[PDB]
């Protein structure tokens, strides 16, 4: 992707990518080797991409793949990654070496907000029990043992993958957060010609149709926002808490009880209200990228496009009354179709309803 | 008529995906020999042995089969001497390459075809 | 060709759209199970909520 | 420790008394791997051994720390990374980190020649130059400066100037000592932390790798501090 | 024998007349959450007996 | 042939006109829960015949 | 010796009367979250001693 | 040239003065959901011409 | 030196009196959102100076 923005076209870059895929080592375990199908790219969990438009991630869902084929591919890619080996490794390290946290961090991380740990009697899930102060110590030890990296965890992961695949056990893929079919109509151009002269024709066409982005208008990940809120107000929340963990535990519970949740994580009010607001307005970003580890994804070509509030009214038409998070998620869903169409120099407007349902009836707005 | 064009483009995407997967399997058919068995993930029963050197793992769902991938069992490495082996290597230059590390064996035999084309470096 | 017609007729056979279906389902999911037993005695069940809102 | 797990994947020949054990099940074996490793990462060391980071002695300004080497794509000079010691790192987090955070933060509705404005997406960052290079107006000129081997210039006077600039903030914090003393991080007054950061800035620091030990009195390539010092020097030059 | 007609239509009207909220505790949900038709034949025979 | 406004748009307009919320059961929800346009041509023909 | 009677019956009645809502914040929550029967035997005997 | 101000500062006051619920449907949502700044320069040019 | 007492109790009292809700937009949220005690010691010094 970062190559395509500079000196490389879709034809050359895609040929290079396919040849790179063809030579990958494959999952090696014991004296057996698994080479999975190359159709895992369009599957959920991997960047779901169409070959002619590789920039748009998570676009493979809308492709007319057979439902059964797509389901089996999703289970395959879900089973290709497991978290059991790391848990087993950490558990055995704890059972063999014991506690590793200092006493200063033991006494410093204590409940201060003076709130009943039982809560309102609500169901305390596993993550909440992990992050709650009275059970902090064990959790802290896990962090230490999550630091250590060694060959054996990945050899065990490969062995588990091989056994599970061959035995017929496919992990059940998680559901998709957002999915909607958007129906397009013609419209006019909005953008300005691309300064990237060397870039491929598709990217320049997208720049001409939609426009270019800027750092002021660039969207911010919810995890980074929660991290900023936590860091700007030290002492309000325990230092070990990260934006990812709070976002996950909030995404587990219904929003109606979210406040109670932040009371059990010992989050003082200045951080609590801001975290609640961020979760309310920006849960779509976390739910969209929940199942994919985006640590190694810096989509430069996708970032150059202007997908923000400045271009939503001119290209997306949603009339239903929805919450802000769902509205933004569906706006990105429509933007995916808009970008795919605009790669070919055609500017379109997305709508949530077909123009001609029946041979006699025609719909508007 | 933009919607129909969009649907046609998605259908072309599916066709390209199928061609790309087929090309990948055909290309991997030369590094290891042609697949010897088609092992069904759920329907068939295997005890992790008596599986050939190269197998195609499929999965059956709703009266249809999909192609999960390929399994290679390195115990039955004899099949690999069908394509690459020291017997075919004859030219004195590549014997030392074979002895240095066996990993070049494949490339070595490929080079020999060039040498059997009559051209010498 | 029949599948496209069926999907299109789904839009007109009901007043909801997948966006609104997701929005409505985001409200009652996991709501009943999370609350305590006493509160569970005084709130509708998840099936009841789905029946009311759909 | 020893990490053990059950594998139904090996063969009978591979069974040896060291690693893989033939178990009761005819086809299932037990493979063990002996591990002994040090938790060298910053977070694991922070949780396990915080006294090193908290307690500070004067002698820690003289001890050596291992350096790292990073090769780059191309034929550019090899990069050497010289991390600061734990106590100095904690002091830098307390004192210098706010300046770096403020420098990194640039927001809308600000002038270009502002502290944040002066210091991703290539088009946006290079936008003024992109507009200037394509314009009928000829008064506007673009000047580009690249500074190399300025560590020798960083040695000496301007390092002390940075130290004095850091020291200038001690007048706003009451409790303080005349000279450097051993301190406790959570009990020391901010003046002592500022003074220790100034000493770390101005004093030469010793680094070792591959059996070679060297001292630096310039930028020292200390993380979280190179950008600020370099941009301040460049601003003064301009 | 009795006609097997679901109580869904009747219970929907009960929720409509007295506002029933998912996130609120009300007296109406106490009646609905304990509507069990398991012991209907026994009560039917008692009504005939009376 | 006819030209018709989207059913979802009209439902949104009516829901905004009244107080319609997904948490609490209401009568407007009962009205707007079974709006079907599937048999529109038959009713149109019946109207013309009448 | 004392009987074992669950607090769920009484708590539900309190929640119904006060209109307890999970999302909102009321004073009835400041009473239910502090309902602990841990030190009942101590207060039971202090009642007798008075 | 004009200044760049996020609409959230002004929208926060509008939400607070009225009652905005993430679940209910109101008239304030209709006004806020269609707030567009994309065509600001054209309208600004219209204002001067008038 | 100053004492360190968590303002959770004060916030809960304020929240209950105003009936603050997670899913609405009230004026109490704007007051509650920006309770920053980072700059407290400087304001404490200013108070003594007056």
């Amino acid at each position: 992707m970062t190559l395509m923005i500079r000196y490389c076209s879709v034809q050359a870059c895609m040929t290079q990518f396919c040849n790179d895929m063809k030579l990958l080592n494959g999952i090696r375990a014991g004296n057996y080797t698994f080479i999975p199908t190359p159709k895992i790219i369009c599957a959920y969990g991997t960047p779901e991409i169409c070959l002619r438009a590789p920039e748009i991630r998570s676009f493979g869902r809308y492709l007319p793949i057979d439902e059964d084929e797509y389901s089996v591919l999703n289970d395959l890619v879900a089973s290709l990654s497991t978290n059991k080996p790391k848990m087993d490794f950490v558990a055995q390290m704890f059972e063999q070496n014991g506690n590793q946290v200092h006493g200063i961090w033991l006494d410093h991380f204590k409940r201060k907000n003076d709130v009943n740990p039982d809560g309102g009697g609500i169901h305390i899930s596993e993550g909440l029990k992990r992050l709650m102060p009275e059970y902090c110590e064990r959790h802290l030890n896990e962090l230490v043992y999550k630091t250590l990296d060694d060959k054996v965890i990945r050899d065990y992961t490969s062995d588990i993958i091989i056994t599970n695949i061959c035995k017929g056990k496919l992990s059940k893929a998680p559901k998709l957060a957002f999915f909607a079919n958007f129906y397009l109509s013609l419209t006019g151009f909005n953008g300005v010609d691309s300064p990237y002269l060397t870039a491929d024709e598709g990217v320049k066409n997208v720049h001409r149709v939609i426009g270019l982005s800027y750092r002021n208008t660039l969207s911010t990940s919810p995890t980074a926002n929660v991290d900023r809120i936590l860091r700007n107000n030290p002492g309000s929340a325990p230092a070990y808490l990260t934006g990812n963990d709070i976002l996950g535990v909030l995404s587990d519970y219904p929003y109606q009880n979210w406040r109670t949740v932040v009371e059990l994580l010992d989050i003082t009010e200045p951080s609590a209200t801001a975290i609640i607001e961020v979760a309310t307005n920006q849960m779509h970003a976390y739910l969209a990228d929940k199942d994919l580890n985006t640590a190694n994804l810096f989509d430069n070509t996708s970032r150059t496009y202007d997908i923000s509030d400045r271009t939503y009214p001119k290209f997306v038409n949603i009339t239903s009354n929805l919450s802000n998070s769902n509205r933004r998620g569906f706006q990105l869903e429509a933007m995916k179709h808009i970008i795919y169409m605009a790669r070919r120099g055609i500017a379109t407007l997305a709508n949530t309803h077909p123009s001609k349902i029946g041979n006699t009836v025609y719909y508007d707005y | 008529d933009v919607q129909e064009q969009f649907e046609g483009y998605l259908r072309e995407e599916v066709d390209l995906l199928n061609k790309f997967e087929d090309s990948h399997f055909k290309q991997l058919e030369i590094f290891y020999t042609k697949s010897q068995t088609d092992h069904v993930i759920n329907k068939d029963k295997l005890q992790f042995n008596a599986l050939p050197f190269h197998t195609t793992l499929y999965k059956e769902i709703n009266g249809k089969r999909v192609r999960l991938g390929t399994l290679l069992n390195w115990t039955k490495a004899e099949r690999l001497d069908t394509i690459r082996h020291e017997s075919m290597i004859k030219d004195e230059r590549l014997r030392r390459l074979i002895d240095f590390d066996y990993g070049w064996i494949d490339y070595a035999v490929v080079l020999q075809r060039y040498l059997d084309e009559g051209n010498t470096i | 060709e029949k599948q496209k017609l069926d999907k299109l007729k789904l839009f007109e056979t009901s007043p909801f759209d997948p966006l609104t279906i997701k929005n409505n389902q985001d409200v009652v999911d996991k709501l009943y199970a999370t609350q305590s037993s006493s509160i569970q005695e005084v709130v509708p069940t998840k099936t009841f909520a789905t029946e009311l809102q759909f | 420790g020893r990490f053990r797990y059950r594998s139904e994947l090996y063969r009978e020949r591979d069974v040896n008394s060291s690693t893989v054990f033939k178990t009761a099940t005819p086809g299932q074996y037990r493979v063990v791997k002996k591990i002994s490793a040090k938790l060298k990462s910053k977070n694991a060391n922070i949780v396990t051994h915080p006294m090193n980071f908290i307690n500070f002695k004067v002698d820690d300004l003289d001890i050596v720390v291992n350096a790292g080497s990073r090769l780059v794509r191309g034929t550019r000079a090899k990069r050497i990374i010289t991390p600061n010691y734990g106590t100095i790192y904690a002091a830098s987090l307390m004192t210098v980190l706010p300046a770096v955070r403020l420098l990194s933060s640039r927001a809308s509705n600000m002038g270009a020649l502002s502290t944040q404005g002066r210091i991703a997406l290539p088009h946006d960052v290079m936008a003024p130059q992109l507009a200037v290079t394509s314009s009928d107006d000829v008064s506007k000129i673009c000047v580009a400066k690249d500074f190399g081997q300025f560590d020798t210039s960083q040695w000496g006077q301007i390092s002390k100037a940075h130290a004095d600039g850091v020291r200038s903030m001690k007048a706003h914090y009451s409790m303080g000592h005349d000279t450097l003393v051993d301190l406790d991080l959570n009990d020391a007054s901010f003046a002592d932390l500022l003074e220790v950061t100034a000493m770390s800035y101005e004093r030469p620091l010793k680094y070792k790798m591959n059996g070679l030990v060297c001292e630096s009195a310039g930028v020292k390539s200390g993380e979280l501090t190179t950008q600020t010092r370099n941009t301040t020097t460049n601003i003064s030059h301009s | 024998p009795v006609d097997a007609r679901t109580l869904q239509s009747a219970t929907a009207a009960l929720a409509a007349d007295t506002g029933q909220a998912v996130n609120r505790a009300q007296h109406v949900s106490m009646l609905t959450n304990r509507l069990t038709t398991a012991n209907a034949p026994t009560v039917r025979a008692i009504t005939v007996l009376t």
